[PDB]
RNA sequence: UACUGAUAACCGCAGCAGGUCUCCAAGGUGAACAGCCUCUAGUUGAUAGAAUAAUGUAGAUAAGGGAAGUCGGCAAAAUAG
RNA sequence: UUAGUGACGCGCAUGAAUGGAUUAACGAGAUUCCCACUGUCCCUAUCUACUAUCUAGCGAAACCACAGCCAAGGGAACGGGC
RNA sequence: UUGUGGCAGUCAAGCGUUCAUAGCGACAUUGCUUUUUGAUUCUUCGAUGUCGGCUCUUCCUAUCAUACCGAAGCAGAAUUCGGUAAGCGUUGGAUUGUUCACCCACUAAUAGGGAACGUGAGCUGGGUUUAGACCGUCGUGAGACAGGUUAGUUUUACCCUACUGAUGAAUGUUACCGCAAUAGUAAUUGAACUUAGUACGAGAGGAACAGUUCAUUCGGAUAAUUGGUUUUUGCGGCUGUCUGAUCAGGCAUUGCCGCGAAGCUACCAUCCGCUGGAUUAUGGCUGAACGCCUCUAAGUCAGAAUCCAUGCUAGAACGCGGUGAUU
């Protein structure tokens, strides 16, 4: 018999299974469409989510009531330092689909980097590429032929980079070690771009610029064995019932004899691989840098590192993104930015953004200074400064 | 934009940061905090809660 | 709102559903408001009908005068006592929650208004910025 | 004529949260051998250790609204001297 | 408002100690409405102790043709088996 | 099985100002369905837990709305009929145990149904459905009444499967980077301004595409802000009592209150939610048969919420590749 009174699917089965991911490091399935015409560039990035902020700018959409006038925006910042270009690799396309046929890598490696390659690295002889570097400390031997097989097949090129997790504050000493599509120009000046790039950094400021509608892309924080009642939204069932409330109360019918799929189910939620698209780049900012928390219209000099620190996190010291609103992902945990595939104008992708204050206060509670400048002015001396 | 005083703290209520409250004679009060707010509703006088700065410049404290 | 919407609404915390009663603030004779309906409200399942400020609905006089009693009316509110958010972060609310009777078309029946109101609906709503001794 | 007189000496198949007649009965709070703390006397028994997912059991709080829930204000709150 | 109350009464089949009609007070009685109140609810969230969980040790029971993947068919007309 | 219930056809006397067919369509008639109700009694009486609601998924379409279209007794608006279409959605309440019905109101619209009349080791137990009891009628009486009322124990999963999640031997070892078979899939609807008081219309009234800003429903994340939560038993205070008094503390099943970070969390907060191809219906191009003509027969164009890809989710644990180091 039917359903006496109508309603929709509980969740969205498109992000099934709701399962733990493969890796703390979400793959990047899809790049942007190649095109030459272009110069040879980055499509991706890396980085490392710290935290979000609050910030002030004057909206521009010509119908709006605050057309004009002053909005407050919840942002999301990245830790970008520039990665270190290690290393490319070659797809050959074939009807079982794209396929590697070589990986380059470069001479000399960091010690993080081949700390990504072991695991039990304090008791370890370091024995890691050794004789790959001997197959460099000539000219070419072995090298310059895959180069130029390469050139020779391989309709893509993925250039392999790693991070700088000692630029950054955290405590791993385990570089991030990835792959990313180049989307520019034609293949042997793809792969000799690459070669000038070996053992080099690169940085945001050459991947991308403000005003930018990116993908962000990252494991969504875990949460454990999780009942039917959070992970799905289904209804509470009442007080009087025996044996539970917070489930679901039929899973199925007589016929089929069988619990279906479509049907809700405790079990894990997040560590979930998810990737968020149109995310607004309101600000790159640089490391090697004072005034990042610093508008032209405050003017007072003050990096984007509020008061006590980030939550977790610490300081911004190396180049830095904001991005309006959310993204997937935890405070400390890598990230996966990517250009879009599409070129949405909307009268919103477009829309120059120009910003006004950015509250460097602290999280670790409820700031009311975000300077300890201010905080002095405002208080007076105390019993410690002598 | 601009920054404001606490009714109860006098406190810089940076943008966002903080509730606002419209009594029924109109008047506007901003609270930097849900501590000023509770207070408020509870009816308190800042001139007696000491880490105020009406408390603070009654009895001519930082002057 | 609809017919009187001189222009658009933003999405306002939503805190008055079926069931409430609350002020009303204009010299119609009335003394409370009991919210029946929501104008462009959404349909879902055992889920409540809520109004907003500036959100028309229809509701009925539980105290107040035996002309305006025992009928349905359209009205329109003005206060809220919910803690909503603007596009400046401006977390506000009131102490009340009120309203004001009127046509179909927004106009009040009423010819002052008792109190503040919020701005939102002054400007959605014409005759209540006609009517208003103050906005915010 | 010892001893227990009961969350182990009695009856409940048992070292069963049950049942089984009575005497004595301190101090403070407070109307009160109520409830709460203590003195004398008596106990420190009941498998324990590590973590703290779901679902539960027992206890609680929750913005705005206020029974719209439901067979039904069931339960809980509010009131309380 | 198929409820509740007040009236009407060709009452299928009301009715006088097979007791009728009221009836203050009383009721862990059945019922309706209003005030208050509220996580019953919109719409769920969070916290605590005991569990479950893992360990050491102890260590049952119900049930059991044989066992345990679906669809259609036909078939004792709704199969785990064909 | 389908009388009966329901649904759809054939024919066309007539209605429709005039005209059978725009739309309806009596008398007659052919079928379908099993959502009614009968009829039957095949299984089931060494028991298949028995109405409804709640919850929750999935399916059919005889499509209520939404997408595109055709016809009109369609000027426009509004409406009616019909096609592809089940992609997507189909409410809140009052009374009733109710299915159903009837009203209120919003609504884009508030369509019908199936899954052992879906679903009780999932709830509840109003109703029905033991025992108590009351009334009425029937009965000499004990007692009877799908007549009314009230009160009346809702057991067990630790096994297998299914399901969700989670490990995992074996492939020469180990680590890293990848591919991507197959499966899943999602975004939905409305309003406002403008177009424009224009078109159209004698007048009355009164559009539309594009564009912009917003919202509904659903989803996926996140916790800067606000709110909540508070065993931070962090700070302060309060009562009773104990520690000779103070200082500082214990007990009060977390003693109570106010604040309360962090963390968790909320349409109670915020952010985001892609674009290309083939197609249906339909309208058509050339074009014969049928020396004309015809969208069709060969060929062919555009065309939808469709379909498939893009994209997104998992990654075959017996699918694969590249690379490093290999005692």
């Amino acid at each position: 018999s039917h359903r006496k009174y109508e309603a929709p699917r509980h969740g969205h089965l498109g992000f099934l299974p709701r399962k733990r991911a493969a890796s703390i490091r979400a793959r990047v399935k899809a790049f942007p469409k190649d095109d030459r015409s272009k110069p040879v560039a980055l499509t991706s990035f890396l980085g490392y989510k710290a935290g979000m902020t609050t910030i002030v700018r004057d909206l521009d959409r010509p119908g709006s009531k605050f057309h004009k006038r002053e909005v407050v925006e919840a942002v999301t910042v990245v830790d970008t330092p520039p990665v270190v270009v290690v290393g490319v690799v070659g797809y050959v396309e074939t009807p079982r689909g794209l396929r590697s046929l070589t990986t380059v890598w470069a001479e000399h490696l960091s010690d993080e980097v081949k700390r990504r390659f072991y695991k039990n690295w304090y008791k370890s002889k370091k024995k890691a590429f050794t004789k790959y570097s001997a197959k460099y400390a000539q000219d070419g031997a072995g090298i310059e032929r895959e180069l130029a097989r390469i050139k020779k097949y391989a309709s893509v090129v993925r250039v392999l980079v790693h991070t700088q997790i000692r630029k950054t504050p955290l405590a791993q000493k385990k570089a991030h070690l990835a792959e990313i599509q180049l989307n520019g120009g034609s293949i042997s000046e793809k792969v000799d771009w690459a070669r000038e790039h070996f053992e080099k950094t690169v940085a945001v400021d050459s991947v991308f610029e403000q005003n930018e509608m990116i993908d962000a892309i990252a494991v969504t924080k875990g949460h454990g064995f999780e009942g039917v009642t959070h992970r799905w939204g289904t209804k509470k069932l009442p007080r009087k019932t025996h044996r539970g409330l917070r489930k679901v109360a039929c899973i199925g019918a007589w016929h089929p004899a069988h619990v279906m799929w479509s049907v809700a189910r405790a079990g894990q939620r997040g560590y979930h691989s998810r990737t968020s698209i149109n995310h607004k780049i309101y600000r790159v900012g640089k490391g090697d840098d004072e005034a990042n928390g610093a508008t032209s219209f405050d003017r007072t000099k003050k990096t984007i590192t509020p008061m006590g620190g980030f939550v977790h996190y610490g300081e911004i010291k190396n180049d830095f993104i904001m991005v309006k609103g959310c993204i997937p992902g935890n405070r400390k945990r890598i990230v996966t930015l990517r250009k879009s595939l599409y070129t949405n104008t909307s009268r919103k992708a477009l829309e120059e953004v120009s910003l006004k204050w950015i509250d460097t206060a602290s999280k670790f509670g409820k700031g009311r200074f975000q300077t300890p400048a201010e905080k002095h002015a405002f208080m007076g001396t105390l019993k410690k400064d002598l | 934009m601009k920054v404001e005083i606490d009714s109860f703290s006098g406190a810089k209520i940076y943008p966002g940061r903080g509730t606002l409250f419209v009594r029924g004679d109109s008047k506007i009060f901003r609270f930097q905090n849900s501590k000023s707010a509770s207070l408020f509703k509870q009816r308190k006088n800042p001139r007696r809660i000491a880490w105020t700065v009406l408390f603070r410049k009654h009895h001519k404290k930082g002057i | 709102s609809g017919n009187g919407a001189q222009g658009t609404k933003f999405r306002i915390s939503l805190g008055l559903p079926v069931g409430a009663i609350m002020n009303c603030a204009d010299n119609s004779g009335a003394r409370n408001l009991y919210i029946i309906a929501v104008k462009g409200s959404g349909s879902r399942l055992n889920r409540l009908p809520a109004a907003s400020l500036g959100d028309m609905v229809m509701a009925t006089v539980k105290k107040g005068k035996p002309e305006l009693r025992k009928k349905v009316m359209p009205a329109i509110v003005v206060r809220q006592a919910k803690s909503w958010r603007r596009r400046d972060g401006v977390f506000l609310y009131f102490e009340d929650n009120a309203g004001v009777i009127a046509n179909p078309k927004g106009e009040m029946k009423g010819s002052a208004i008792t109190g503040p109101v919020g701005k939102e609906c002054a400007d959605l709503w014409p005759r209540v910025a006609s009517n208003s001794g103050v906005v915010v």
